[PDB]
């Protein structure tokens, strides 16, 4: 408690003197000598002193008058049902300068791992109300899908569509989206406010906001936030939950600047090399528990690189999650909305979620005739890359209608168009 | 106060022991000489300390005393119209004090002139509950700007006396009945540069900045409050961008950074922009432009803190309620600079050696910027609109600086090197280049004009993009392979480029060219493709029908500066649609 | 006045230095050998009473204990007087041309210092090199930064030479010089240098120092800085137009890797250091002119795009720092054009403040425009028939395809001895121009 002994500031870091009982990564916080107030957390312990980094910084601090208390446990966030309708900052901090909120407890964020026969396997769908993912790779309850994008893509307009039109058919309970904004600009968020607002999802929904602007240790503690948030709803108040994480991309840019800020040796490609880990810690924390009601679904959003050479691995994570859903510049170019590369994304639950009872089944059959259609199609006009004289000219053009019609009509529905399920099945016979 | 003695020098860093009472990052003259110098680390009662001056010839067992202050800038009345050094030096009277035409160590300047005597016209009223950033009167600094005094940050109470007069910047104008104590505020606040004025709230950038320059405002358009990016190569046009748009920019005020660039550009600046007048008001642009001088010969810890010292004047006359534009020339020796200091500290390297924290920094500088709600009672609204300018390894951009940069920023101009290798010197490549405003500038500049102009700037485009495809199919036969519809649009296109696209080559009538000539021009140019190619279908044949008027490129250079547009632009229009008829 | 003989370590070139005080960064030393040798060295480290110092010359042969070190009280400092002209210096100030030593008026660092913003004054005027090519389309400009980028190859040392000897302001000025800088050359290409300025006449004119590859690496950092220094003092000081030409840059920058080597300092861009780009700056801006004096510095350093003309390091830091470039491609070598400059991708930015009428012909600027275009578009044609006939070329583009032959095969190549005049190069470059039809021009007779 309050101890005064500060003997070192280096960077963002400090180091403690004479502490005991300090555990590692255990918050503390520092007084300064005039009276600031900042949150750091522990790293490394040794026998008698310890070694923290500061959030907001080490500016203006004043070694021999400053002081530090250790409070004594890790980063936690308090849960209560009053979430609902709130917006919080990285931290869970309250943004919105809403009513204060009374935790109902206050839960450790990094969260536990599911025995492995816990789990209980997802078999039903959910319905997009997009043609372009629900006919297809579609999403279940539970699964772990996400979407792949260049900026500019419209990516986080399709994120926003999904949050929007996201129901499932039993509906007994509605539906609850937990969102997280990871180091993203002002712009960028304010995008997903007012289209929130304006849709009145707010009161549905809970909301961790944390921008480029916040420090890059409150990106690493912004996704946990959010997933433990997601966990009380989920299985502790049974909801059925759908997070959606915009930009993982700059949590890995955060994830290599706190590796380097704590002179740990770097992995593979530069990356703190624990990345296979710290997102697989991430994204499997979804599904559903037998024995419970409430479920757990992820639709990460990640700026992808046009290269393949450096930035979060697309295939480092897309082995970790379960399918992927892609987006290109190139597609969204000829008023393609939302712009989804259909050839190389896949749902790798689609098969089970899709049958009679859970889904009208002409639905797998049509998917699977369709799914033919994508190949065959796509060998009819998308194939050619402007060669083809002969090919797709013979009275192929059954096929030379097919798909650029496809291409244009069923990727690009409009953002702002919500199919049921029937439809898209519908839009496909027409197509057929 | 207590006097610490310099243990050990290694190039820009000088760590001295008894520094106890010293804070991190505190501004401190290190050495005989005094040399400004900063605190980033302290281990024990030892601190070691990063220097914005040449440590030549510093040694151990001198002296080091600290200010007890971190990096700050003067601001008040003065400002305006003058040329700093990083650590907002005034350049002027640094050559008069000092009686030398070059740059010593160790010298004192205050950065305001404290001795000018000011008329200061008083605005609130006696008995006013005041906040920060609520304005009590304003001194008429320029014709143009009237610099508005206004309650800094920590000071909330009610005023007791103010009356207008004749103050300097020291004496005290004002008092406020403070929640404890008496507050005598000046017209002039220490501000800090690292951390951002603070501000009521943000607000979306929405409200198209007239550059002049036609392909940025017709094509890849940049609002007000908004960032922009200038990727390209070295002979590419990014300096001279910044320069365009810091003259034309109908913004209140122009903020210029020049960190590790030639001093050759900076002198140009100051002695041609009193030379340049604006007829709006009769007075030159200088009255309005500010400028901070870092060359690479200087200091490269100062290169850092000159792109941070523009910033905070920026958000300095946001919080007045004016618009700001704020440029940065070549960013990338900023990075550059914090390169070698993160290899010095022996920091663990980021990528390309860079400092992992790169992508932050950059992320804090453009989110600064922004149109956003002022502090205060009227709830003024103010903007910055931030240009940065970066000059990375060859040609190739994909480097971490415009990474990182793109990532944060939606308005993106990038040159290529073969294009200013044609003399197309504005060099802004088209199908790359690329501004996430285009759609709500469109929506603006309908409304503004009562015309249909997004469509106009679409057909633009896809005319241009059409081209691209053009080029690679021409390969087989230069004009009988393609189709006759495709030679005309090869000369729409062609007519696009090296008429609307190319811009100034420093001469006074093709430098503005405005947003009502912009849409004049444009009109002109489509409405003859369209007529053509639509009249081109019954019986017509591109063989003669290139015909007469190809004057119009040539026309388009003139009547700017005068309202002679109108008359000369649409009997274009006109003519063309007669002499299309006739050749039938 | 004291000498230690206190030394802890030696490693390599650097050793360090025990119980001493009173000692400086960046100051030198000499060192007393135990058998009485003198090796120059500057100390890099100083922390407590422990002083790090690097030997020019090395350590090769070094009894510790029977060797002792004298701190000189200053750094790098070159001795001056108005007596440098016709003395011929090496990279240290030292004299290479069997002459007496100068009574020096003073001695400055030759780190020297920045020139103030706003006391500087911008670059103007016309200098006459005697290159078509040069003088028409990329004009110099007195304080300008012009470099010269070649192939590795003959071209650029014999440009330079050329430059040198030709290089004069237009008659009015009172008095002109040139400062010639040799980095990384072998003997020969020193003593080729040396021998022309010897036999043109043009030695009483200029001052040179040479440094050659044998010669320690730091002593090529410090043979630009001594250049630099003594042409600033002639300019500012003395009231005369120096000229300052620098040889291979890139051998420069090779010495700035292995000395970042040698002291463990971690890469840049191919090996490069980080510090490459404002290195090179620190030379480059000391150019220019000064508000309120009269004479003048300008630079034209040399250098070869090593290897493959990528634009490697070395020349893209380089062309980011000059105000312009002149750069030989080897195709024009190879053929019979010399000096052989592609003249577009050449450029001098501040061309237009020192020419126009009054300066110059009032017709210098409109004529580089139409022959610019006209060469590009001759070229355009020339490749454009080729794979495809003549048939392509038709009557414009022949015409036109024959006047960038025409231009490159007398317009350029001045031959490596010719003078050539402002005004004979925009009378040959209308001749020139007068195979083309009026109609195509740009402006009037
Ligand atoms: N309208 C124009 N737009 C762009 N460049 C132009 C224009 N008119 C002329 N230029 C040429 O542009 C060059 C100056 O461009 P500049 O931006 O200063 O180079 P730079 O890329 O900034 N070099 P650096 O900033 O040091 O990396 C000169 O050679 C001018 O001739
Ligand atoms: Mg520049």
């Amino acid at each position: 408690k309050e101890y005064r002994t500060i003997k070192e500031v280096v960077g963002p870091l400090m180091a403690v003197e004479k502490v005991s009982g300090v555990k590692y990564e255990e918050l503390i916080e520092v007084r300064m000598q005039n009276g600031e107030i900042r949150r750091g957390q522990v790293l490394e312990v040794q026998e008698d002193k310890a070694m923290v980094q500061i959030f907001e910084g080490t500016s203006g601090i004043n070694l021999k008058n400053s002081s530090v208390r250790f409070l004594g446990h890790p980063l936690q966030l308090g849960v209560s049902e009053d979430m609902i309708g709130r917006v919080f900052d990285g931290l869970g901090r309250p943004k919105d300068n809403g009513p204060e909120i009374l935790p109902e407890k206050y839960l450790d964020i990094n969260g536990e791992v599911i025995n492995p026969i816990a789990r209980d396997y997802p078999d039903e769908f959910i319905q997009t109300g997009i043609s372009a993912i629900d006919h297809l790779n579609t999403l279940v309850r539970g699964q772990k899908l996400p979407v792949f994008g260049p900026p500019g893509a419209g990516k986080s307009a399709l994120a926003a569509q999904i949050a929007r039109q996201a129901t499932v058919l039993d509906s007994s309970d509605d539906f609850a989206v937990v969102f997280a904004a990871i180091g993203i600009t002002f712009e960028e968020a304010e995008f997903f406010m007012e289209d929130f607002r304006q849709t009145g999802a707010i009161d549905r929904s809970v909301m961790f906001m944390n921008l480029a602007n916040d420090p890059a240790i409150e990106r690493i503690a912004t996704p946990r936030m959010a997933l433990t948030a997601a966990e009380y709803l989920a299985y502790e108040k049974g909801m059925h939950v759908l997070v959606i994480m915009e930009d993982m991309t700059n949590y890995a840019e955060a994830l290599r600047e706190i590796s380097a800020a704590r002179r740990e040796v770097p992995g593979r490609r530069g990356y703190p090399g624990y990345l296979y880990t710290n997102l697989a810690t991430l994204f499997e924390r979804a599904g559903r528990i037998r024995g419970l009601k409430g479920s757990v679904t992820q639709i990460p959003i990640l700026t992808m690189p046009e290269d393949d050479k450096t930035h979060p691995i697309p295939d480092l994570t897309g082995y970790i999650t379960e399918g992927q859903i892609i987006l290109t510049r190139e597609l969204y170019k000829s008023g393609i909305s939302p712009p989804i590369d259909v050839l190389p994304s896949l749902s790798r639950l689609k098969d089970k979620g899709t049958g009679a009872g859970k889904t009208r089944e002409d639905h797998a059959a049509t998917m699977n005739q369709l799914f033919a259609a994508y190949a065959q199609g796509k060998q009819a006009k998308e194939l050619a890359v402007v060669l083809g004289e002969s090919a797709l000219s013979d009275i192929d053009k059954i096929y030379a209608k097919f798909a650029e019609r496809f291409e244009n009509e069923y990727v690009n529905q409009g953002f702002y168009t919500n199919r049921t399920i029937t439809e898209t099945l519908d839009l496909g016979w027409e197509l057929l | 106060m207590q006097i610490g003695k310099i243990i050990k020098v290694s190039g820009p860093l000088v760590m001295a022991e008894n520094m106890s009472e010293a804070s991190i990052q505190d501004m401190c003259l290190v050495g005989d000489l005094g040399v400004i110098g900063e605190i980033i680390e302290m281990r024990q009662d030892v601190a070691s300390i990063q220097v914005y001056e040449e440590t030549s010839g510093i040694g151990p067992g001198e002296p080091v005393r600290s200010t007890g202050e971190a990096l700050s800038v003067e601001l008040g009345p003065g400002i305006i119209s003058q040329m700093f050094d990083g650590i907002q030096r005034p350049l002027d009277t640094f050559m008069e004090v000092t009686q030398s035409n070059f740059l010593g160590r160790g010298v004192q300047l205050p950065a305001l002139d404290h001795e000018k005597q000011w008329w200061f016209e008083a605005t609130i009223e006696e008995g006013t509950e005041v906040s920060a950033g609520d304005i009590i009167g304003y001194v008429d600094e320029t014709k143009i700007i009237q610099h508005k005094i206004m309650v800094p940050n920590g000071i909330k109470g009610t005023v007791q006396k103010i009356e207008s007069g004749s103050f300097t910047i020291d004496d005290p104008i004002c008092v406020i009945e403070t929640e404890q104590g008496l507050k005598e505020l000046t017209m002039m606040q220490k501000w800090p540069v690292r951390r951002g004025r603070p501000i009521k709230q943000k607000l979306n950038p929405d409200v198209p900045m007239i550059t002049g320059q036609r392909v940025i405002d017709t094509f890849f358009p940049v609002t007000k409050g908004g960032a922009a990016a200038v990727p390209g190569p070295f002979g590419a046009g990014k300096t001279v961008v910044q320069h365009q748009i810091a003259k034309w920019s109908d913004v209140d005020l122009v903020v210029y950074v020049g960190c590790g660039e030639r001093g050759n550009e900076m002198t140009d600046v100051v002695n041609e922009f009193p030379e340049l007048i604006d007829p709006n008001t009769g007075e030159s642009l200088m009255e309005r432009t500010v400028l901070i001088a870092n060359t690479s010969n200087m200091p490269v810890a100062a290169r850092e803190a000159s792109i941070y010292t523009g910033i905070t004047i920026a958000e300095y006359f946001r919080d007045m309620g004016y618009d700001v534009a704020i440029m940065a020339d070549s960013t990338s020796r900023w990075a550059e600079a914090l390169r070698e200091m993160s290899g010095r500290l022996e920091e663990m390297p980021g990528d390309e050696g860079y400092p992992a924290y790169l992508g932050s920094r950059l992320a804090e500088y453009y989110e600064r910027s922004g149109r956003v709600i002022a502090l205060g009672s009227d709830q003024r609204e103010g903007s910055i609109t931030a240009i940065s300018a970066v000059s990375p390894s060859g040609g190739d951009i994909s480097e971490p600086v415009t990474q990182n940069t793109l990532r944060v920023v939606k308005v993106f101009w990038g040159l290529d090197s073969s294009l200013a290798q044609k003399r197309h010197f504005p060099s802004i490549n088209w199908i790359q280049s690329y501004s996430l405003y285009s759609t709500e500038v469109g929506r603006y500049m309908d409304q503004i004009l009562q015309q249909d102009w997004s469509d106009m700037v679409t057909e633009g485009m896809r005319i241009l993009q059409e081209e691209e495809q053009l080029n690679e199919i021409v390969r087989l036969v230069g004009i009988d392979s393609l189709s006759d519809n495709d030679r005309l649009t090869l000369e729409v296109a062609k007519s696009i480029r090296e008429d609307y696209l190319q811009q100034n080559a420093f001469d006074d009538v093709d430098t503005f060219t405005s947003r009502e000539k912009q849409f004049n021009m444009l009109k002109v140019i489509l409405t003859f493709g369209k007529e053509a190619r639509k009249a081109l279908s019954l019986g017509a044949y591109f063989n003669e029908i290139m015909e007469g008027t190809v004057a119009v490129r040539e026309r388009i250079s003139r009547s700017k500066y005068i309202p002679e547009e109108e008359l000369a632009k649409i009997s274009s229009i006109n003519e063309e649609i007669k002499e299309t008829i006739q050749l039938i």
